[PDB]
């Protein structure tokens, strides 16, 4: 029923968790393959959790509940890229050069 | 007309004048239409106006619609054009195309004075400088204490001055003067008095007696002990004259920060 | 009535969720602003973040159960499956508080490296919200043990399945960013 | 009694303070008085402090932000006095320790007590009743949301008679605002005021969020919503998406002081330039959220006195949702000279400019509703054609120092200060006056005076040129913001027009206080009796005047935009119901009065560092919070024989009135 929606978003997430644990605690012989497989894992784990515990759907508010998900994540992803953005050229400059 | 910004003196200043003219200018093709109409239409179609035509049930044309949107438009477009050529030509930190060694000031901002220090003449003065005219000015600015502004409007640009941060601007005078500097941040009690001058000599011979009077004072500045001594905080600083200098303080007054 | 407060509650988490991408961006900047003292390698023990990860995604599939055990009419269940949920988020910020501990007393509190000061603002800030919802889940307890499952018990213990979902979906955000990145 | 309050904190032997802080005592006596005097202390309860309906809400959100624009009046006043007298070489009144506080105490109040309380107070008193609710979709929440303002302006106020408040500057940029440049309680104040008063108006914007999309009438789509409920809508997304911002960042700045982290500090690791992104990140869209609101109320008043449909809807309503995407993206033009790159300011510069774009399209699409209409010279119409001038000058003044190159000249200078007086007075305050004068039928029953409302107009409207036009100029003369001592004699005369300049805005002001007088004064001369003084388009005015505090014995059906319109001109609207059921109503609460009385405790124990008190008032907080949890008389429900009474004494007011 909609315990077997609980029950794989879990076993899921218990694989999702494993996996960039265990990449960084071994070695793995790569940091590049390392860092992309864990934000990749980190996004596909969050992406359980919305579908799974918070029910994300299409169609709960008449089309909200869901564009005011997305519409936040733009504002993050602004906000975030945006000030990592801004900090990093007025951290190049006021230097000594 | 005559007013430090409308009237500058040196080549930054002068192009920010054409730039700050030129953007006026494409807005107001815009923005005066738009009070005329505000006053215009205001006055023709009045309620005790029996002769204009009522329409109230008129709201929506597609060709006012697309002039409404367009010419707004166009004027941004021709505006970021400018924008972007602009920031990449008036940017401090990018030094100006002169082929005349510029003379580099560094610049500490105290509590609540202007600390100047002149690296290649082992000079070091507190609300004063001087350069000559027609040479560029290499600034490296610095903070000892909360952040201030380093401005000298009738020259050009401003920078923000960081303790443990070196912000770099970059200046030139067209014509011999002095030119009253001030801090353009808020820093404290003192900020008022945070004005120094800034004197454009005729030539280097009037600038090299500069530094040759500022060379005959008794005071050093050969420890950051005596810079700890000037850095306790004061107001309204006269303009004072060090002789010696340490030969690399400008970066220690930074790295009291970053270490 | 029931999901306009259920709604509301999305939209309270929406601004939550950009409360904490603020703690996130000071962190990405600060986090190389050690001041001779310890970096993310020196400090984290990824043994003990995943004990901590594991926890808050065992309270995430008992939460799931009390709520399915609500739209059951089992007032019994509800309360059994809350009292797992509270036993491993009481768990989870018994470890944040036990990491804090060392920290401070090892001389690498808040107030050493402000490296130091954006790692205790936002894995600090995110234990005050599991503590928060570990004061409302035990308060929403003894109303349902008191009331049953009423109409209004039945909307709390959905805007609480909200925040504590998104707790764990926060935590997933903050042992990527900290914790594994830092210890590569 | 404990932690840093030791009776040398309250400022004795400065006699400018101790005289404003007796006519607050003696002002709050005298106020305090006259309610035991008339017996009106259980009607204050239990009527007005205690309720839950947005009509009382909202006007008392506009009595805070109309007291406390007096306050911010007249220190600004104080201001223009201290710079006039500074050049021409005396060193008269205000000493900097005194005079740095005043515009940090100018900025937060006008910001945050004065505009904040306006827009939110209008938009709560009109927003339900154009959507054909009965009320707000979280009345609890809305009148907690209005005594966590309440807290604000107690918390700036006895900084006034206790410490002292900060001196930084309204934003509190770091290490000036650190814990070793300020070591006093100013900047303590400024923190606690913000972060209690910051939280109120999150849930204010969460509030009127789901309000507008889940509580509209049957048949109301969104575009054929009012665009005054378009511009609420976008209004109130962007505090949902910033005033976030506001908490971490004080909070960020609450943890260096108190706890001594390193976030913004100049030494170990700490990076100040972090805070300056952050509280801008905050600082353009709250510049946003005053001015949308706004532009709701000039197209409504612009649509009703000019007789004629609001032209361009669709356009005037994507211009709206342009303008609450693009405020994110546009902050860094607050701080075009710390050092960023060429491109990184080109950027943000080409989009600052890019959000002037949907502001022309709003502002050529009032002019074109008035383009063949039967203007009708109202007192509320004049704020509009005076905005359409003003704003126009301001918000070209603007776009002007989004150019980066023209802005390493005219940053922090007197340019940038008459900008933004010229957005806020010219916008913003225009369109809080224009609502108050719109919708004071509504909320009273009762009309304003015409004449005295003209004459407000024509001391606020070039009154204010007189007062900032000389910062025009004196921005490209070379003085800069926040000049106390000593100034230049070159910028005296210019300071001096400045000077009387404001005091034509203190004749707006005082003819404010003359209209209200004398319309209260002749409220039974000029009672609104239909409902619809003017010739209303939207639902506001289907109403009674004041509205029967369920706001609609029935919710209307909506079919078309300009609902109250079409249904008057197809003879509808004044139509009596065969039969009526009963209508379930929140009940007032005593709480969210005893959260806040918690919370300015936890803020006043926070500030001076007693620690036994901060527990106490913040463990009220949450055991009010958990107590009202348990409660269960909420609501109940209006009978029919209520409401019955109700409107038959409307309806025979429509039929004695010719209708
Ligand atoms: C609610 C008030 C408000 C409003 C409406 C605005 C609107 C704008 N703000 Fe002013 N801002 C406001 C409040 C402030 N802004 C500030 C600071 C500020 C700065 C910083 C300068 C500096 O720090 O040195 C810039 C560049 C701007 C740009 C603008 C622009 C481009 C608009 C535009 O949105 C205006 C758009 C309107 C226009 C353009 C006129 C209408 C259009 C017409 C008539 C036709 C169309 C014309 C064209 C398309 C050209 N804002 C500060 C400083 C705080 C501080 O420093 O302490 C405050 C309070
Ligand atoms: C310390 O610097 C100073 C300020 O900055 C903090 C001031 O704001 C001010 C205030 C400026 C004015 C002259 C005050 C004039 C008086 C008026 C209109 C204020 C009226 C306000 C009230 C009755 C509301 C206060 C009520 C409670 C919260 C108690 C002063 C005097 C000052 O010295
Ligand atoms: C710096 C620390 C500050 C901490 C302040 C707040 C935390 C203290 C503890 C709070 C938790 C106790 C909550 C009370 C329990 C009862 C609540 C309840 O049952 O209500 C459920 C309610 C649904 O609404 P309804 O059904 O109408 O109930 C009305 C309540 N009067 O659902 C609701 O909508 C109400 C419950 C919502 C709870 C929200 C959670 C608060 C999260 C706070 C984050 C703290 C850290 C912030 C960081 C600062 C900035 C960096
Ligand atoms: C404790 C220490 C700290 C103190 C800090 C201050 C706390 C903040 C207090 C702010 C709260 C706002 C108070 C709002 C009261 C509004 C009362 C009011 O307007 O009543 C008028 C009433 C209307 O009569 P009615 O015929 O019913 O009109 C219908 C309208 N729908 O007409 C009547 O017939 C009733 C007549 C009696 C009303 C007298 C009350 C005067 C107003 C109260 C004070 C407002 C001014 C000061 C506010 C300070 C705000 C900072
Ligand atoms: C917010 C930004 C900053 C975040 C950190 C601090 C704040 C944390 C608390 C935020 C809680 C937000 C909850 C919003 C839910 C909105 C939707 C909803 O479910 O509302 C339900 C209810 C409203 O119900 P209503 O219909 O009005 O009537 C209820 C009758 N019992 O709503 C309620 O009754 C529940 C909410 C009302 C109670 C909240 C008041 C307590 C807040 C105290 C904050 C303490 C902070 C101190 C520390 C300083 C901060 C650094
Ligand atoms: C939200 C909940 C906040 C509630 C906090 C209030 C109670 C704090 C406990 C204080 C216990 C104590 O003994 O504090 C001592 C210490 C400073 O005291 P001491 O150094 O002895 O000298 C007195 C004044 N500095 O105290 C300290 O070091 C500071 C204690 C207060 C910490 C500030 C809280 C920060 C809140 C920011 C929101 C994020
Ligand atoms: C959309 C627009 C929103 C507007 C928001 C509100 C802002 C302004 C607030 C004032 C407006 C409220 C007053 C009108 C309400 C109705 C008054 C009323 O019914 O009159 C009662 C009372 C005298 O009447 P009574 O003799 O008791 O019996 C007759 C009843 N019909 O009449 C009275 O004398 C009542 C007095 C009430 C006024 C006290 C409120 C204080 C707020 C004032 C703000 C500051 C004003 C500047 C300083 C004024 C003092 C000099
Ligand atoms: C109505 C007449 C007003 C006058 C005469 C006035 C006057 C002033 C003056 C003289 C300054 C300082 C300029 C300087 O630093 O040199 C100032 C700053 C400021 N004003 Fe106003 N003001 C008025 C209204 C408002 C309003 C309605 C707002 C609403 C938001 C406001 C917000 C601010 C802010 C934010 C500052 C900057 C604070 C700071 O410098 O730290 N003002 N005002
Ligand atoms: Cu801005």
């Amino acid at each position: 029923g909609s315990v077997k929606t609980y029950m794989t978003g879990f076993i899921l997430s218990i694989i999702l968790t494993v996996i960039p644990f265990w990449m960084v605690m071994t070695g793995a012989a790569s940091p590049a393959v390392i860092l992309g497989t864990i934000l990749a894992m980190a996004v596909v784990q969050v992406l359980v959790h919305l579908v799974c515990f918070l029910h994300m759907n299409t169609k709960s508010d008449e089309g909200w509940n869901m564009t005011a998900f997305v519409f936040t994540v733009l504002i993050i992803a602004i906000l975030v890229v945006g000030s990592i953005w801004i900090m990093w050229n007025l951290n190049y400059n006021m230097m000594m050069h | 007309c005559n007013s430090a910004l409308l009237d500058p003196k040196g080549q930054i200043g002068l192009e920010q004048r054409s730039l700050i003219l030129t953007a006026f200018g494409l807005m107001l093709i815009v923005v005066i239409p738009a009070i005329l109409m505000a006053v215009g239409f205001a006055w023709k179609y009045r309620a005790s106006n029996k002769d204009a035509k009522y329409s109230p049930n008129w709201s929506h044309s597609n060709k006012v619609e697309a002039v409404v949107w367009t010419v707004p438009i166009l004027i941004i477009i021709f505006l970021a054009v400018l924008t972007w050529k602009t920031t990449h030509a008036l940017e401090p930190s990018k030094p100006l195309a002169h082929d005349e060694k510029p003379i580099t000031i560094e610049v500490v901002s105290m509590d609540w004075k202007w600390f100047f220090i002149y690296p290649e003449q082992g000079i070091a003065t507190v609300n004063e400088i001087a350069f000559p005219a027609n040479t560029p000015v290499y600034f490296k600015v610095t903070s000892n204490s909360v952040m201030n502004s380093f401005f000298i409007p009738r020259l050009g640009s401003q920078i923000y001055a960081m303790a443990g941060m070196q912000t770099r601007l970059h200046l030139i005078a067209n014509e011999p003067g002095t030119y009253d500097g001030i801090s353009a941040s808020y820093s404290g009690p003192g900020f008022s008095g945070m004005k120094f001058k800034a004197i454009a000599t005729p030539d280097r011979a009037a600038f090299d007696q500069w530094v040759a009077k500022a060379k005959q004072s008794p005071n050093t500045m050969s420890d950051m002990a005596a810079f700890e001594k000037l850095a306790a905080p004061s107001e309204y600083n006269q303009v004072e004259y060090f002789s010696n200098v340490k030969p690399d303080l400008f970066a220690d007054v930074i790295n009291k920060f970053m270490a | 009535a029931g999901g306009t407060k259920i709604f509301g509650f999305w939209i309270y988490l929406m601004s939550d969720c950009i409360l904490f991408s603020i703690l996130f961006a000071t962190y990405a900047v600060l986090v190389n602003g050690t001041a001779g003292g310890p970096t993310g390698k020196d400090i984290f023990e990824l043994p003990f973040v995943l004990v901590e990860t594991f926890l808050l995604l065992f309270s995430s599939i008992t939460y799931g159960m009390a709520a399915i055990a609500m739209y059951k009419n089992n007032k019994s269940q509800v309360i059994s499956w809350l009292a797992l949920t509270w036993l491993f988020g009481a768990g989870f910020i018994g470890m944040e508080i036990y990491e804090f501990h060392h920290l401070i007393v090892n001389g690498m509190g808040p107030d050493r490296s402000g490296f130091l000061s954006a790692f205790f603002a936002l894995v600090g800030t995110h234990g005050l919200h599991v503590t928060s919802g570990l004061i409302w889940m035990a308060v929403l307890m003894v109303q349902i043990a008191r009331r049953g499952l009423t109409s209004t018990n039945r909307t709390r213990i959905m805007c609480l399945s909200l925040f504590w979902h998104f707790l764990d979906v926060v935590w997933i955000c903050v042992f990527t960013v900290v914790y594994l990145m830092g210890a590569m | 009694m404990f932690g840093k309050l030791s009776l040398d904190a309250v400022p004795f032997h400065e006699p400018i303070v101790m005289v404003t802080i007796a006519g607050i005592i003696l002002g709050g006596l005298a106020l305090v008085g006259l309610i035991t005097y008339f017996g009106k202390w259980t009607y204050l309860w239990k009527e007005w402090l205690t309720s839950v309906d947005h009509k009382r809400l909202g006007i008392m959100y506009i009595i805070v932000a109309i007291v406390m624009l007096l306050r911010g009046f007249a220190d600004a006043i104080m201001m223009r006095s201290q710079q006039a007298l500074a050049s021409a070489g005396e060193a008269g009144f205000l000493p900097p320790h005194h005079y740095d506080q005043i515009f940090t105490a100018h900025g937060v109040i006008m910001i945050f007590f004065v505009a904040m309380p306006f827009v939110i107070g209008l938009m709560n008193l009109v927003v339900p009743l154009q959507i054909g609710a009965r009320d707000v979709a979280f009345p609890f929440l809305n009148n907690l949301s209005f005594w966590f303002t309440v807290v604000g302006v107690i918390l700036v106020n006895v900084s006034l008679g206790v410490g002292e408040f900060a001196q930084t500057g309204w934003l509190a940029y770091p290490p000036l605002s650190g814990i070793e440049y300020s070591p006093g309680v100013g900047v303590d104040y400024w923190i606690w005021s913000l972060q209690l008063s910051g939280i109120g108006t999150t849930l204010t914007g969460i509030n009127f969020f789901v309000t507008i999309l889940k509580m509209r009438a049957p048949g109301m789509t969104m575009f054929k919503m009012p665009v005054f409920t378009w511009a609420s809508l976008c209004a109130n997304v962007l505090i949902i998406a910033s005033f976030p911002i506001l908490t971490v960042t004080v909070a960020l700045l609450t943890l260096d002081r108190y706890l001594g982290t390193h976030f913004f500090t100049n030494d170990m690791g700490g990076n100040m330039m972090m805070y300056i992104n952050l509280i801008w990140a905050w600082g353009h869209p709250e510049v946003y959220i005053l001015i949308l609101p706004v532009f709701g109320v000039f197209s409504e008043i612009a649509a009703t006195f000019s007789r004629k449909r609001l032209f361009g809807y669709t356009s005037l309503v994507w211009a709206t949702v342009c303008i609450t995407v693009l405020s994110f993206i546009v902050w860094l033009h607050h701080f075009f000279t710390m050092g960023a790159g060429a491109n990184v300011n080109a950027f943000f510069g080409i989009t600052t400019m890019i959000i002037a774009i949907p502001t022309g399209v709003k502002i050529f699409n009032w002019l074109f509703t008035m383009y063949q209409g039967r203007i009708v010279f109202h007192s509320a119409m004049l704020w509009t054609i005076g905005f359409i001038v003003t704003f126009s000058v301001g918000g070209m003044t603007g776009v002007l120092l989004a150019v980066p190159g023209a802005d390493f000249v005219l940053h922090n200078s007197l340019f940038l200060i008459a900008h933004f007086h010229n957005v806020i007075i010219g916008g913003v305050v225009f369109g809080c006056f224009a609502g108050m004068t719109y919708w004071w039928p509504k909320a009273f029953g009762f009309k304003l005076n015409e004449t005295w409302g003209k004459r407000a107009f024509w001391f606020w409207i070039i009154g204010f040129f007189v007062a900032f036009m000389p910062l025009y100029a004196l921005g490209f003369m070379g003085m800069t913001r926040r000049l106390s001592q000593q100034i230049d004699p070159q910028f005296h005369t210019m300071l001096m027009i400045a000077a009387s300049g404001a005091v034509l805005i203190a004749l707006g002001i005082l003819c404010l206080v003359i209209q209200m007088y004398v319309s209260i004064r002749d409220r039974d001369q000029n009672r609104d009796l239909t409902g619809d003084p003017w010739g209303g388009r939207t639902l506001e005015w289907a109403t009674s005047s004041p509205p029967p505090f369920y706001n609609f014995a029935v919710v209307p059906h909506v079919h078309e935009r300009d609902a109250f319109w079409e249904m008057k001109e197809k003879g509808e609207a004044y139509k009596k119901p065969d039969h009526y059921e009963e209508i379930h109503m929140p009940k007032n609460s005593g709480a969210g009065i005893v959260i806040a009385a918690f919370s300015t405790i936890f803020g006043f124990a926070m500030i001076w560092h007693i620690w036994w008190l901060a527990i106490v008032g913040f463990a009220g907080m949450i055991i009010t919070w958990i107590v009202k949890s348990f409660d269960e008389d909420v609501d109940y429900y209006v009978p029919v024989a209520e409401i019955e009474k109700l409107e038959n004494q409307h309806f025979d007011e429509i039929t004695k009135a010719g209708l």
